[PDB]
């Protein structure tokens, strides 16, 4: 039975004397369970919503609506590539493609002992260093098929 | 109000609204999906596209959504625009990109605004040759079906169950183009008016179940208009039947009462009337020997023993209709019929009307209520007994944001603008319960005590609103504080509303609210009174009188009267089942006419087999005090020949006629309304609630049948090869039959089934009214019987003293369930899944005191009857109260008030 | 920019440039960071409003304008980050310096740039007028060696 921890209930709580509405704090309400969890374990839906008194059926779409919210079990280090068109005119595909072959996943899954999750994600905001990709928090640019086997190594 | 120029041709609107609503009511027909007459406009699917010009000489104009533009004057649109035409055509082909070919699979076939739009739009021709989008569906509960697959997000379910009902369990999930409308997980709805989800959608994501069963198309249905019989609200249904048996119940637009809108226990709560248990022919007992007679058997000899009984005496029902009480006061004598109630019911149910009647205060229609600015709820659970007013309490209450949008001259249909504006203000509305309630989420305060404290809140309010009003003494300074928030609220409102009722038990609670709206009244404000009853014709009852149940029992058990003719009633529940059971087992004779197999019935001489509503004609009249007409909708002897279900006035009629002249007379219902009329002056409006059986439309009858009904040589052709004769009617101006009128301009205000050519879905309403979502455009149907008194009634002095819990003694606390208090609706068997598992609800300290827990059964005596039930622990409910379901089978209403004395832990 | 604007903001905050009585005004201003979750469309000027309350984000409808009611129903102004970074000059340095810039009809600076395999990829603060041609060649470097160019979105 999914039970908000003290420190994330106060978490929370802080987010919600930051607006009118305590129902703003729904984003960041998710993005706080998941920091701690890595997902939003689907139990957490109905728990933010009695801390946020709106209903659960509404917190979910938040949830479902927005893309880095995690509604389906990720990876230890999630790893994001730029799918867009000037990353694409630089190349992801084949940094794409690394990611594939040394990870033996396809786009949208996680690695056997759960440790990198491939999701492509949109514009990064630099594409004057692209292709570009975001492992964790970190932002990797200049991105080369041949650097990403020892990228991946440093998150271990 | 405003000029407007649609496709050259000039026409008068209101400016106030959008070119959609302005047109449609101008008869002229746009294509939409997300626009509803009730949700207002939002502009989603993009399916209204009008050309505008922006004068007389612009040839070049733009494409805008009709339903998010203003009919202001000097408008220039064009509906036959060839960019417009093409433009609506494409949004329809996008929309059937992925949309699943299961018409002959789906239950919306041939009432499917989809279906009417691709045709209306004229896209026969599929271009799109890639794969289409599929959807897992989920559980929503035993009367709606989900099949997402086809869903065209136009948003409307979220907008009517959330923003309307003010639901939480159904919600907008997902991105893009894989939007998923649906609940969290997988569940019942939990609202009360979840089944309207069925008639908003205009695809089949949404369907209902019941029917689904024996699901049959809408052209092969028989309808008739009918008011609906679970509760006091009066609604207008549309029953539907195919081959004998009720197949549907939809909502009959009454744009004074429900409008568009029903609630679940009327709308699934009728399989009752497709019980196999339920009486067919008239049937003796001899002895121990059933002996089925016919209709002139049953006459002759029943009356035979009536000629020789000392006193016949008659027992009433609430759930009976005006004309069928009235034939058993007849038949008996108005000194012999009893209303079949309990005292207190009935002086609880007479002080209501002596209120609406007398009280000189306005009795709001169910519309009506959406436009008050304060609403006092005093010991009624509307949401569990008059689900409808809770809906339309639910619209009051959001006109503050109305009124704040209208500041900001934002336009009435802009609904989206309108709730950010308002935010979670609303209109302030308190509510007083013996525990919690479904309203306490957009109420202000919530006063959970007994009955007394609910009613000394009452006199109290008044008192503050009013010093000549009788003052309430031990007002502790906390409460006092709460009802001075009261005051000043009903005192700061333009339009105020009090709503009581007798589901709380209390007469004192009855007269607390008719001094809180004097009060209000007597300050100039237009203050409404409104009194939920407990069945469809509990006011129709009450205007007509009579002695109670108990007095009724007495006659029979000092033996004056030796036999009972009861009429479509149980007694039980309105009575001691030892008592009337006792009472009953003295009386020579026994004879009952209902139309459900009751236990009564099993110690009866004689059983005639009444008709249902769906095979009776007759009048009811709601708590508002509208005399309403419902039709028979299908002849219950047409399959099998050997049914002799009449109706009960029909029945109890001839054996008038029988008993006086030895002639059986089977009258038409108009002759039996003249008779009310004429000797009950206060019951003369029934006669203008519908018109009489010679009423035509250009010579011809009202049709009941779709003009394009199927089945008419093959539907009877296993009983014999040889059809039947039409079944023919004298009581109504409805033919059973297709052969006759049901044109959306027939001057008629008795409207069995909407459909327009090109509009086969609910949408063909919109072709029936003076404006779509106004009224019908010749008059809503049903009439009020009394208007608005000069003069108002003194107030009452009676204030109770505060609730003491008494060592032993147990007050029993009223607790109602929309699915379980009604007595018919129970009977439906898809009601049992939904309906509450038995239980007790106790204080937790009390729980405590008793050294029991939740689960625990504890035994108790009534009636000197032990009976074991579950406790499950109410912080609410105060001490030294116990709370019961009322209505469930056992839990008799009238235990409401009562005490429980051995309450200890079982076994 | 998360973690830098907040620390921009505590320290405006112990300088008293944010919070109550700003440089002794009575001007009370709270400047709060709110980071999103991943939708491009929050971008949209109603939707971010929808967003910022917690709701999916959807687009609204105007009229009404988010002028009137806007977040929470309250007059609300949406404005760019470079938009808003444009002020501080404006009310510095004069409104005529502003208007003398350039001579383009566009009055002011624009971080402008080129990107897609040029030799030198970045943006630059020019005013409006300078050509594209300008910034491919002069900025950008043009073209990589062995590429050619065909087509290019503003
Ligand atoms: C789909 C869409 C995405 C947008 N994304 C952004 C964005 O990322 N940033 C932005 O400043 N404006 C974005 N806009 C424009 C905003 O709606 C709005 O015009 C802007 O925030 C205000 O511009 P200004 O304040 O510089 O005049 C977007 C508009 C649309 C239709
Ligand atoms: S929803 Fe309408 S169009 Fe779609 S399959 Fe069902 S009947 Fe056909
Ligand atoms: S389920 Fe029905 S009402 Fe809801 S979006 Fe789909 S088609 Fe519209
Ligand atoms: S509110 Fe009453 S009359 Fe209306 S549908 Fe429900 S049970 Fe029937
Ligand atoms: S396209 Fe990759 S950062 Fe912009
Ligand atoms: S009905 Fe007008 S946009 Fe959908
Ligand atoms: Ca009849
Ligand atoms: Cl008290």
């Amino acid at each position: 039975a999914f039970e908000l921890s003290a420190a994330e209930r106060e978490a929370i709580e802080h987010e919600m004397h930051h607006y009118e509405d305590p129902r703003a704090a729904s984003i960041e309400a998710l993005k706080i369970v998941q920091k701690q969890r890595g997902w939003v374990p689907d139990g957490a839906i109905h728990a933010i919503a009695d801390v946020l008194g709106i209903p659960a059926s509404d917190v979910e779409g938040v949830a479902t609506f927005y893309s880095q919210i995690f509604r389906q079990p990720v990876g230890r280090h999630v790893i994001r590539y730029c799918d867009s068109v000037p990353c694409h005119i630089n190349g992801y595909q084949g940094i794409q493609a690394a990611l594939e072959k040394k990870l033996n996943i396809k786009p949208g899954q996680t690695t056997f002992d759960g440790r990198f999750t491939l999701l492509p994600t949109c514009c990064l905001g630099n594409c004057d260093k692209g292709p570009m990709m975001m492992i964790d928090e970190d932002t990797h640019a200049h991105l080369t098929p041949e650097a990403i086997p020892e990228l991946l190594e440093r998150y271990k | 109000m405003a000029t407007i120029h649609v496709d050259g041709k000039e026409y008068e609107v209101n400016g106030a609204d959008n070119l959609l609503e302005a047109c449609l009511s101008l008869g002229l027909d746009i294509p939409y999906f997300c626009w509803h007459p009730a949700l207002g406009s939002v502009g989603a699917c993009r399916q209204c596209a009008v050309k505008q010009y922006q004068n007389a000489e612009d040839t070049r104009g733009r494409l805008v959504m009709s339903c998010m533009t203003p009919a202001s004057d000097g408008t220039f649109i064009s509906i036959d625009d060839e960019e417009a035409k093409q433009f609506r055509e494409s949004v329809v082909e996008w929309l059937m990109t992925n949309h699943p070919h299961d018409c002959p699979v789906c239950e919306e076939g041939g009432n499917c605004h989809l279906q009417d739009m691709t045709v209306m739009t004229g896209h026969s021709f599929r271009r799109y040759r890639f794969t289409k989008r599929t959807h897992r569906n989920q559980d929503l509960g035993p009367f709606i079906s989900h099949e997402m697959n086809r869903c065209i997000a136009c948003y409307r379910c979220v907008r009517y169950y959330k923003d309307y009902a003010d639901g939480t369990d159904l919600g907008v999930y997902g991105a893009h183009d894989n939007v998923y409308f649906g609940r969290p997980e997988d569940g019942t709805l939990e609202s009360e008016f979840s089944g309207n989800l069925v008639e908003i959608c205009p695809t089949g994501v949404f369907t209902d179940k019941t029917h689904s069963e024996r699901y049959n198309r809408k052209w092969d249905m028989q309808f008739a208009p009918s008011i609906c019989q679970q509760c006091s609200i009066g609604c207008n249904i549309s029953p539907g039947e195919r081959y004998g048996e009720l197949r549907r119940i939809e909502n009959r637009y009454n744009g004074t009462v429900n409008h568009y809108f029903l609630c679940d226990r009327g709308r699934f709560g009728y399989g009752y009337v497709n019980l196999k248990d339920r009486p067919r022919q008239p049937v003796q007992r001899r002895g121990d020997d059933f002996i089925t007679l016919n209709a002139e058997q049953a006459m002759q000899g029943a009356a035979d023993i009536l000629r020789q009984s000392k006193k016949v005496i008659g027992i009433g029902s609430p759930r009976a209709s005006v004309e069928s009480n009235f034939a058993l006061r007849e038949l008996v004598g108005e000194e012999n019929f009893y209303t079949g109630i309990a005292h207190g019911e009935q002086e609880r149910l007479q002080l209501a009307l002596k209120v609406l009647r007398e009280g000189g205060i306005y009795t709001p229609a169910l519309r009506e209520i959406e436009s008050y600015d304060a609403v006092l709820v005093l010991g009624e659970d509307v949401t569990q007994t008059g689900a409808r007013v809770a809906l339309a309490v639910r619209q009051a209450v959001k006109g503050k944001a109305r009124e704040m949008a209208a500041a900001q001259k934002v336009a009435d249909w802009q609904i989206a603008a309108i709730l950010n504006i308002g935010q979670r203000a609303k209109h302030p509305l308190f509510v007083t319960n013996v525990d919690d309630t479904r309203l306490d989420d957009i109420a202000a305060w919530t006063y959970r005590a007994p009955v007394e404290d609910q009613a000394r809140l009452g006199f109290a309010i008044a008192h503050a609103l009013d010093n000549s009003a009788p003052a309430v003494d031990g007002i502790e300074p906390e409460l006092q504080s709460k009802i001075d928030v009261i005051v000043q609220a009903l005192a700061g409102a333009k339009k105020p509303l009090i709503i009581s009722g007798t589901n709380a038990g209390s007469l004192e609670v009855i007269q607390a609210a008719a001094n809180v709206a004097k009060a209000l009244k007597g300050r100039g404000a237009d203050v409404g009174i409104t009194m939920i009853a407990r069945s469809v014709n509990s006011m129709g009852l009450g205007i007509m009188g009579g002695g109670s149940l108990e007095e009724a029992l007495t006659e029979l058990e000092t033996g004056r009267a030796d036999a009972v003719v009861v009429l479509e009633n149980d007694l039980h529940r309105h009575a001691s089942a030892i008592r009337v059971n006792a009472a009953l087992a003295k009386a020579p004779l026994v004879m009952v006419v209902d139309h459900q197999r009751t236990a009564i019935m099993e110690n009866a001489h004689l059983v005639l087999s009444a008709a249902s509503f769906a095979e009776s004609d007759g009048t009811v009249i709601n708590n508002e005090g509208r005399a309403q007409r419902f039709f028979q909708v299908y002849d219950p002897a047409y399959y099998d020949s050997k049914t002799v279900m009449l109706e009960s006035w029909r029945w109890l009629h001839s054996l008038h006629s029988t008993l006086l002249s030895r002639e059986v007379d089977w009258t038409q219902l108009d002759h039996v309304i003249d008779a009310v009329v004429a000797k009950i002056p206060e019951l003369a409006g029934i006669k203008d609630a519908a018109p009489d059986a010679t009423f035509r439309i250009r010579g011809q009858k009202l049709a009941r049948e779709p003009h394009r009904y199927s089945g008419r040589t093959a539907m009877r052709a296993n009983i014999s090869v040889h059809e039947p004769r039409q079944p023919q009617d004298i009581d109504t101006m409805f033919t059973f039959s297709m052969e006759g009128n049901n044109q959306p301009t027939a001057h008629r205000s008795q409207v069995p089934f909407a459909w327009a050519p090109g509009w086969n879905s609910p949408q063909a309403w919109n072709k029936f009214q003076d404006e779509v979502g106004g009224k019908l455009r010749f008059g809503d149907p049903g009439v009020r019987l009394f208007e608005t008194s000069e003069n108002g009634l003194d107030y009452f002095t009676s204030v109770p003293a505060r609730f003491q819990p008494q060592d032993g003694k147990w007050r029993i606390a009223p607790y109602y369930h929309l699915f379980g208090s009604d007595e018919l609706s129970q009977r439906a068997p898809v009601f049992q899944s939904r309906m509450p598992q038995p239980y007790i609800k106790l204080n937790p300290a009390d729980a405590a005191k008793l050294g029991v827990n939740a689960g625990t059964r504890v035994s108790f005596s009534y009636d000197g009857n032990t009976v074991t039930l579950p406790v499950e622990i109410a912080e609410g409910l105060t001490a030294g109260q116990v709370g019961l379901p009322m209505g469930m089978s056992g839990i008799a209403p009238v235990l409401a008030g009562a005490h429980l004395e051995d309450l200890k832990e079982a076994q | 920019a998360a973690v830098n604007l907040r620390r921009a903001i505590a320290e405006a905050t112990e300088a008293g440039l944010l919070g109550k009585n700003i440089m002794g005004t009575g001007f009370d201003f709270e400047l709060f960071v709110h980071t999103g979750a991943g939708r491009y469309i929050c971008g949209e000027e109603t939707a971010l409003i929808n967003s910022l309350e917690g709701r999916r984000a959807n687009p609204r409808s105007k009229p009404p304008f988010p002028a009137t009611s806007g977040a929470w129903g309250k007059p609300t102004c949406v404005n760019n980050v470079e938009t808003l970074c444009n002020v501080p000059a404006i009310l510095a340095n004069g409104v005529e310096w502003y208007q003398n810039i350039s001579k383009s009809k566009d009055a002011g600076t624009k971080l402008m740039g080129f990107s897609g395999r040029v030799k030198n990829p970045g943006l630059w603060e020019l005013p409006f007028g300078t050509t594209a041609r300008e910034i491919l060649e002069d900025y950008a470097g043009g073209m990589r060696d062995g590429l050619k160019f065909k087509a290019w979105q503003p």
